[PDB]
């Protein structure tokens, strides 16, 4: 091996371990916002009901 | 109305495990790279009601007429959870309309 | 072949990297935007009743 | 009021990197599940975040400590510039804000 | 994309263009070196015959 | 999509080369310095068994 | 010799890439830094290579078996169309010479 | 000399990358195949050299301008730390030596 090699040897594992801790960020954004987004769904759906039904009163 | 045909579509998938969606495009869908495949639960209205998504890779070196079979590798953490809800794969073209509905399945 | 594992790796992480950022994208501002449909129609049923 | 947002600009560039910056005044004891989040002005609980980071818990924390953080926002977790104000909020793991900072837009 | 994306893409790109003007600069010395080595190794064998052919003569 | 991958392939290519250039050049190098220190060590030997 | 090369030529094209096919008989275990080298045909010593390439160590290797190679030659490392005759030659990290082609000329 | 180093060192670590400083004197007219090499102290021709580097045209080159340049040789172009002594030399494409540096070691 050689210096030039190593770094970017240095250059790459640096990069890496910087998007992969971004990864864990991505995914605990992602875990949380899909899931209250679904909830949000359905709370909206449950919402347009009670709109609909009370004009139906 | 299934120019896109889910393949190989268990009845569960084990949740936050890696995943992988098979399906076909027809010689009846012209692919485009903003078309997309979602995970819906089952009663969506709307392509709206995704859970999550990704875009359908462009088929390298496409051909008008031609039957594509395609792979789509869903992370663990873009899955719902152990819920008792049931979901399906649908395939969203970039005008917005389903194009692909899969027959249903847990994550659990 | 440290130099094709490191490679590799980066490369699938950004692949899936820029997957993450367009699901991302596409959650937040949905979820902003049903915040707000969610907002506007509790108005409706307590201004129905 | 026991966390001190830092330098927070009244504009950042949307879809572009950002660092918020943020003081842990002897009040308040960090958390690994305490998160920072961007919230709409206006908001009303936690579930307003439009995105968020965990709070890096600082090394070799001592009570009593002032210590300071900064988190990077990618471009990506930022909201478009929709002419709306924002602040950052930090909010414990058990719920509740303790620091909130003066707003900005996104343009 | 991303300026996440865009900053790793052009970092990437600047560490692909200059390890190749290096590779360019290698291919050169490797020609030079090889052929040179060559000529030297056959002026050697053509050196060390004289020494023989001096000493019986 | 590509331009991740096309330049993650290019790199991996031009450096799996450049190894292999370091090498021979390290190699050609160093045996072409002594080469070159024995040619002129056997001209000397040639010039002083003549001039003499 | 312990060592096979495979469908060589008689000549090749100077400065094109080249692929250079061996066999590793159950006679000998690869070495990584055994090496496979153009030689001028009239050779004497391992020093005589004009350039070379370290045999690449098969991976999962199993003693007694037959493993087939190859290696790339870049156009820069070939000889020039000097009307003279080469060979490949495969060198064991212990310096020996265990097998070597059939000549060809770089034209 | 119409060539000028400059900033050289009495001696460079091992297989560590170098900038080479030199100067293009008004006297000299720079050739797209003039090159910068390592030589031993002590050497009679051009085909001395340790290693080399083709020396680049300056940019829109102007007749009778003075011009420094910079050229990187990387680790592996570089003697071992064998107690000799080397020298930078600028060779023009017509095989003339016109500048040669202080000599160093490498170590």
């Amino acid at each position: 091996g050689s210096e030039f090699k190593e770094n970017i040897i240095n250059d790459l594992s640096d990069k890496l371990k910087s998007t992969m801790q971004q990864q864990e960020r991505d995914k605990d954004l992602i875990e949380s916002l899909s899931e209250d987004r679904a909830r949000l769904l359905e709370e909206k759906k449950k919402l347009e009901e009670e709109v609909s039904k009370l004009r139906s009163s | 109305f299934a120019h896109v045909i889910f393949q190989n579509v268990a009845k569960s998938y084990l949740p936050n495990a890696h995943l992988e969606c098979h399906y076909t495009l027809t010689p009846y869908i012209h692919p485009h790279p903003k078309d997309w495949v979602g995970i819906f639960k089952v009663g969506w209205s709307t392509a709206r009601d995704y859970y999550t998504f990704l875009w359908s890779p462009m088929p390298e070196h496409y051909v008008e007429g031609s039957t594509v079979n395609c792979v789509l590798a869903f992370q663990g953490y873009y899955l719902p959870n152990d819920d008792g809800e049931f979901y399906q794969f649908c395939y969203v073209t970039h005008k917005g309309e389903i194009r692909g509905a899969s027959t249903p399945f847990q994550f659990r």
